């Protein structure tokens, strides 16, 4: 997702987050198994540094991996 | 309490009124079907005692677990208790409709009534049921008295349904 | 306890008081010293407007002191009905969401995340709605942005303690209530040492928080229906915690912003740390 | 609130039995009685202001220094005041008659008065005359039982006020 | 003893009060409505003897094995009995009418109804079907108003043995 | 939620039988009238706006001190909410109408109403006149429509009143 | 019950300790004011009616729609209600100002107030006020005395105002 | 607790009138004597200490066999206990005079205070003894209404022990 | 009656205890007062007749129109009447002052007061000017406490009548 302006109102240095999206980040609120989406396989989220670990720590412990990290701006 | 005539004077009274000519003929006819009105209370406590034994009857021949031992109307001593209830249900009911207003029974008898019967263990469900039973057989005199001037009293009758309804309602 | 009648056979509005009663107030009819009963610590009648007044100043003329005065109407009144709340309905925001669906997430949110209390036009958030609907933002996002606006500290956190804003916190967020007081203690510290931002965080990085409603999906009601790791009492909590529909949090009312799970029934479900 | 009808509920209900015939004479009473009691309310209703205008005005006349300044007659406040409470009077009165029953009276009016009267001083005596000049006015417009009824009611507070 | 005119008298007297329009409501329904009762009266009471006969005989044929030796119905003692004992509850029915409350019949008959009868076995049906069967013949004799009446008070004791 | 239809299949249920041929002919019935049903429910969404507009100038000619400072209307603030709030009971209301069942009405609006107004101050009394004000405008229109078949209406407009008075006591 | 002795001998009872000289000091002065203590105690109770009747007046000047049908001090039998109230608290404020101690007001008088007045939908606002304009008019007396020894009696005052005080607070 | 003020608010309170002069004069009472009161709290506060270890000697010697082994009096803790006791009685004793009532001997010393001695099988006499030789000493210290005060509250406990 | 001194017995007696220091206090700011109460007396014993007169006409200026015939000012009967009542008045204040206690106004005036003053129309106000009128005279012949305890009592009856 392109950051249309800094998103967040507290302000630090803010990264790009790439990760590659397992179910569970993003379960359909649907009966069964639950699936992320299609359309975005790649959820892509600014973050700021603060707030970076602990993204990091909780995407990795879900299935999904950072494909990619780049500086917000 | 309250009733049909002090309530339209409570209303009269917050907007600081004198009654309205149109509220008056609600009271002036309402006056008129009295005689009616009458009879048809009348005719309920006369029956009474009947009202309810039938109800009972019924409501025991449908859910034969109340009497069964673990049910809720076994053993003797809650069976009775269940059978004092119906009737003061009826009594309240009663009430209202010489009233010309729900009030009285709701306020006595079905404000917390539900709750009771819950920290119970009492199934309202089936309380509500026997409501309905007294109800029908109830109408059943209301409605086709002997010696009675004939006439419609339908406008009463219905009247009686709903007060009975609350009440179903309310412990259900 | 449920009242029975909500008015005195002679016409009067009757009021349920409760008192936490006193040796001289009742006592047993033993010899040595005297004692009330255990069970009746908290004690409760029924009393008609007329005897309102003499009936008090008695209680308070002893040892007694009067917990709470309530109209019995109010009371023995239906324990709010949880039909809307038991299946909480779900909404998600689709990727390329129609200019509609996005609206009706906003509303979703705002109407859970502020609880039924309302929120003006002018009170309302152009920003970060706008964010949403161009991308950008997710639903999981958009609510730490609420989470994170004034218009919630004004509300929930700069009036109450921080023990209901925990709690109120836990019901905008989670449709849980809070289960046990190591919630309510762990909250407090984080609240000390990170401040607001990092409390409100949370929440919304919790695992409860994406293992359900994870990203774009309004949070619902999870309480009301049973839930994995909760104690049984959180169940009866949720009753304390939402009352009815067009029941609101809100610090408008008079003394507005208290605590509706009394914290001994926290310590209940589990005390220990 | 005491009308016929609400009583014998009451009794009823306090002894915890039906509505039995002896109960159902005592509505037929009332309701009876209804039919004149109405007629007066609806006379009272219209001719209402004029007998307001006219019992105000006999009070000064009965008390002419009530108008002087410093006292309690004077200055249009008071005055304005002094017209309300009697047609709040006279509004019960009409309510009463309708009602079949005292009941309006007793709790609007009567509970408290005296303690009312008491810490805004004002003096029965007052209230009185209104009602008085007001039963003379109203022993035109009405005529046998209807009047019967307007006067037990408007006597009924005469004595509460005294 | 409960009748309309001692009631109001009673409620007055609790709240310390004199008599107000309220109450003389009530006694006028009584008063009007005396009228049809005094003529039903008049009616049982002349002929009291033949219901009475008419009834004994009823519960007989409603309940053959009474009149069997060994059993309560046999032996003209208990005839007797039987007879004199609804005789008295017509002479009751009566004495309400007049009286215009159930009072007589609350206070002779109904206290202690239940011991009586159970320390004796008296059955309650027995005497119901008597009633009923009066009732009955009562429905031709009178009519209107004066019919209503006496059912009301008959139907109350129905009531009161079941 | 629950409404006409579903209401009857619940009590069916509960005794364990299939629908009485007696309680299929409310609902039978209940059909025919639907084209009047909707028109009604059609005629208050078309008014809605109006509706509310009127009855608030009325409600504010009366009890003029709700809009005097210290009153319960004042400042702008509360006076929005005043308005937001008649606005919607009417909005249940219709509702209620269409489902024809006070549930939808009883369970999402009124349930907590009253508490809520007392823990805020708000004048119970006042809201319930509100409450009755719009009632008078509201079948107004109901009953008064343009373009529509003659016919009649009654049945529907009791009914409603129903609704808005329900609304009325459990407010007050 | 407690009082300004006995509440310095409670704090010192925990502590476990006979008084500290300090502290009896406060006492041993505490005694020598008596005397206006007393004086200003005599004042209200001798202007008791007053005070009240005066405070009334003003405030139904103030909120006229307090003795209008459907606000709080109408009928007859709520006004007389409103003034009882009044009276008790200023009774109970004199109290303390005698004992030289809030306790007995708050505990026999405030506690429970505010619960009550909101339960019965009193508007505790106003409520409030009403002790205020007490107050002032109560200083007023205490002031401004006739017969008394001329000095400065400040300190009292300031102390009455508080206890005035601290019941507006509770009870808004 | 019960000193003078507070009684005679009670005592205002209970029949829900104003205090008026009547109480008042009580209160100046409790004021004026105040000044004798206070001095003889000073006069106990300060001898404190040479007070108890007087009393508890005392009772050693009027009870020699206490200090034997197998008896109460006997090893340290006993004697600490009974010199702590003694103090704790002074204390409230000095209590009492600064509030001007029994109260503070009454809630702290003497309510309970039957079976609390009655399960620890403590001897009223004991404490009396200290008492006594106390009321002695302090009749030296002290004088005039100062002491009068003194021995009133310290007496007042000699009855209730007694 | 409720003096000082009934009123600890009371206390003490309902409790069921002997009078202890508590009481004693009390009883002893009674005595301690008296002087100045006793005092006052005198001084309003002496003058009594003058303030009467005085206080009379008082209430004439203040309400001229009660001279005039129809009137109850009017015609010597009252007039001689209404000195009396004052009398009466000025007679139990003094009263009050030695007994050192309200008792002595609460039972022989106070209590009735309000129905007696209704059911013959007096007008409290009226009796008001008159002690106000009086408490005016009274602030020359006195001073300091005295002063003051003449006060009190007069006002407790200002604020009972009104
Ligand atoms: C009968 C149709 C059903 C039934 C009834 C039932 N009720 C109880 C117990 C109570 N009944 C009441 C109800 C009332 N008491 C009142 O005063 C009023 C008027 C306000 C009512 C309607 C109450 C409160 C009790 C408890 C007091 C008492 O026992 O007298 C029982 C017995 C259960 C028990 O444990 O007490 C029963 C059986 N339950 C059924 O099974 C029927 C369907
Ligand atoms: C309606 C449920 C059934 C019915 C009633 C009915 N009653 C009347 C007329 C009267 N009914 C009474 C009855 C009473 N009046 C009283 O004062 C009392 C209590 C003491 C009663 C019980 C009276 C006196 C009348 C007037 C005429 C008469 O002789 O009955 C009517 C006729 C209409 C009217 O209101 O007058 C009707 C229809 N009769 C039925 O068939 C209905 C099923
Ligand atoms: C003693 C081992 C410990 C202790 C006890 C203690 N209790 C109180 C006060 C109360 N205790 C009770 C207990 C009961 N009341 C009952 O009726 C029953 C049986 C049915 C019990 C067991 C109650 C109710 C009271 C309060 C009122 C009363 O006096 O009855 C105290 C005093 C508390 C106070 O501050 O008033 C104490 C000290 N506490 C200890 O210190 C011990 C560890
Ligand atoms: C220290 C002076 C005394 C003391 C304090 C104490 N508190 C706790 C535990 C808690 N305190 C709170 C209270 C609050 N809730 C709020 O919202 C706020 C801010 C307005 C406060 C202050 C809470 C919630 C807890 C629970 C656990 C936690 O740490 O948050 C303890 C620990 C004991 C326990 O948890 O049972 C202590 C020691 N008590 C003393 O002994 C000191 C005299
Ligand atoms: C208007 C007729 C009267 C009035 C209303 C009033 N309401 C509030 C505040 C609230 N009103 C509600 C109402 C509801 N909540 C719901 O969800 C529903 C049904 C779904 C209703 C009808 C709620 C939730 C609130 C609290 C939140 C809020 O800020 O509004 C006020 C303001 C109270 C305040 O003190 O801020 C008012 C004024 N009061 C009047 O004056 C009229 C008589
Ligand atoms: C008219 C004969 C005289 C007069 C009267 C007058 N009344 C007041 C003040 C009050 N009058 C009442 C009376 C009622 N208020 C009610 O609610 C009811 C029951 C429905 C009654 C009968 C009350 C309660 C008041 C107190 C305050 C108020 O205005 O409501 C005054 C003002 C006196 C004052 O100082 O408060 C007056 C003057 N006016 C005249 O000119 C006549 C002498
Ligand atoms: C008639 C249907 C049956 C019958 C009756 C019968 N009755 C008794 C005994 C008594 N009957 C009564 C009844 C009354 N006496 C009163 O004073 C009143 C109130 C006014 C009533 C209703 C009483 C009290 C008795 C008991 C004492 C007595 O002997 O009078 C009997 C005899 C029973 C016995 O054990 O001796 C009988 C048989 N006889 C029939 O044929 C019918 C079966
Ligand atoms: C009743 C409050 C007033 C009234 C209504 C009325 N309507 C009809 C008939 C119809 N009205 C509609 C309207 C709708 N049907 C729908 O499906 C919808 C939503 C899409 C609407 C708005 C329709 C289609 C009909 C049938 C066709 C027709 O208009 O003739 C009637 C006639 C009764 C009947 O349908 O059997 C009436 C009476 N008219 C009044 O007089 C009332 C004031
Ligand atoms: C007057 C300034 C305001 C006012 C007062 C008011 N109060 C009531 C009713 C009650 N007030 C109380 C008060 C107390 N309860 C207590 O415990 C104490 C202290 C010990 C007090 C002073 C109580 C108990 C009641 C209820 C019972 C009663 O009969 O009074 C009312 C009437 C309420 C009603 O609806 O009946 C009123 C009017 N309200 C105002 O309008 C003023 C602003
Ligand atoms: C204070 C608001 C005003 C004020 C007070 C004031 N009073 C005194 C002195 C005394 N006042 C009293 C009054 C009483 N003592 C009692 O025992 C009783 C109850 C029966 C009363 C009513 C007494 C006895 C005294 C002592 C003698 C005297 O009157 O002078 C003073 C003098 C200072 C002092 O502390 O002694 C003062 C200042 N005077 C003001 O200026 C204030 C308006
Ligand atoms: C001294 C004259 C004799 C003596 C006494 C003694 N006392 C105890 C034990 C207790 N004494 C008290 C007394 C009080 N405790 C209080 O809280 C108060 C009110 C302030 C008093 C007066 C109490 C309660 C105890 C019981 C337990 C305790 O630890 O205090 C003992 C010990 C006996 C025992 O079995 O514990 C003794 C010996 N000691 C002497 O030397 C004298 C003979
Ligand atoms: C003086 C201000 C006005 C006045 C007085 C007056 N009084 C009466 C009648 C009575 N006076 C009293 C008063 C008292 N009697 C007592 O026993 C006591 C307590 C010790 C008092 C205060 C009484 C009781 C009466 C009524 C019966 C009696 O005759 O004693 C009247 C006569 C009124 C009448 O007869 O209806 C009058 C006129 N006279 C004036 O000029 C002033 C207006």
């Amino acid at each position: 997702s392109v950051l249309t302006g800094d998103n967040q109102q507290r302000g630090s240095k803010l990264f790009k987050i790439t990760i590659a999206l397992s179910p569970t980040l993003a379960h359909h609120p649907w009966p069964g198994l639950d699936t992320h989406e299609p359309s975005q396989s790649s959820y892509s989220t600014i973050v700021s540094l603060e707030r970076l670990l602990p993204e990091m720590t909780r995407i990795k412990r879900n299935g999904g991996r950072i494909l990619e990290i780049t500086e917000g701006e | 309490m309250q009733d049909a005539f002090t309530k339209a004077i409570v209303a009269a009274d917050l907007r600081g009124s004198f009654l309205s000519e149109q509220e008056l003929n609600q009271l002036t006819n309402l006056v008129k079907e009295s005689n009616k009105r009458l009879d048809a209370v009348n005719a309920i406590t006369g029956n009474a005692a009947e009202i309810i034994s039938d109800a009972a009857h019924k409501l025991f021949a449908e859910q034969t677990d109340l009497i069964r031992p673990g049910g809720n109307a076994y053993p003797n001593r809650r069976m009775a208790a269940c059978l004092r209830d119906m009737e003061i249900i009826l009594r309240y009911v009663s009430y209202a409709l010489l009233a010309g207003d729900a009030s009285v029974l709701e306020d006595r008898c079905l404000n917390g009534l539900k709750e009771t019967y819950v920290a119970l263990g009492t199934p309202t469900r089936s309380v509500a049921r026997a409501v309905q039973l007294m109800k029908e057989t109830a109408i059943g005199y209301v409605n086709s008295p002997s010696g009675v001037t004939r006439g419609d009293c339908s406008a009463l009758v219905n009247e009686a349904a709903t007060y009975f309804d609350k009440a179903a309602a309310s412990i259900a | 306890m449920n009242v029975l009648t909500t008015s005195s056979q002679r016409g009067g509005k009757l009021f349920k008081v409760t008192m936490t009663l006193s040796p001289a107030l009742s006592h047993h009819p033993w010899p040595s010293l005297d004692t009330y009963e255990p069970s009746q610590n908290s004690y409760s009648v029924v009393v008609p407007l007329d005897r309102l007044l003499a009936e008090m100043t008695y209680i308070k003329n002893k040892g007694g002191r009067v917990l709470d005065i309530s109209p019995a109407d109010l009371e023995a009144l239906g324990p709010p009905d949880i039909s809307s709340v038991a299946i909480p309905l779900k909404v998600e925001l689709w990727a390329k969401a129609d200019v509609s669906d996005v609206q009706a997430a906003i509303v979703a949110a705002y109407k859970q995340i502020f609880g039924n209390t309302y929120v003006l036009e002018s009170e309302r958030l152009t920003s970060a709605e706008s964010l949403l609907r161009n991308g950008s933002i997710s639903v999981r996002e958009f609510v730490r942005l609420l989470a994170k606006s004034e218009l919630y500290k004004e509300r929930f956190f700069f009036c109450t303690s921080n023990n209901r804003f925990t709690e109120l916190n836990f019901k905008h967020f989670l449709g849980r209530a809070p289960y046990n007081q190591s919630e309510i203690a762990a909250h407090l510290d984080r609240y000390q040492t990170f401040g607001y931002d990092a409390e409100i965080d949370s929440y919304i990085d919790s695992d409860e928080y994406i293992q359900a409603f994870g990203e774009n999906v309004v949070p619902y009601y999870r309480g009301f229906k049973s839930q994995s790791g909760q104690t049984v009492e959180s169940f009866n909590r949720m009753f304390k915690l939402y009352r009815g529909d067009a029941g609101s949090d809100t610090n408008l009312n008079l003394q507005g912003q208290k605590r509706r799970v009394d914290p001994k029934n926290l310590l209940r479900s589990g005390r220990g740390i | 609130m005491k009308t016929v009808i609400t009583e014998v509920i009451a009794s009823a209900d306090s002894q915890g039995r039906f509505l039995n015939n002896t109960e159902l004479q005592a509505a037929n009473g009332r309701f009876q009685r209804a039919t004149a009691s109405m007629e007066a309310a609806r006379a009272l209703t219209s001719n209402a202001d004029s007998l307001v205008k006219g019992a105000v005005q006999e009070v000064y006349n009965k008390f002419p220094y009530l108008t002087q300044p410093g006292q309690m007659g004077y200055g249009d406040t008071n005055q304005a005041k002094c017209a309300r409470d009697i047609s709040h009077y006279l509004r019960f009165i009409t309510y009463s008659l309708v009602a079949g029953g005292t009941g309006p009276l007793d709790d609007y009016i009567v509970a408290g008065l005296r303690e009312v009267n008491r810490t805004f001083n004002l003096s029965p005596s007052w209230y009185i005359e209104a009602l008085k000049h007001i039963k003379g006015k109203v022993g035109s417009q009405l005529s046998g039982q209807p009047l019967t009824e307007a006067n037990a009611y408007i006597d009924y507070c005469i004595n509460a006020l005294s």
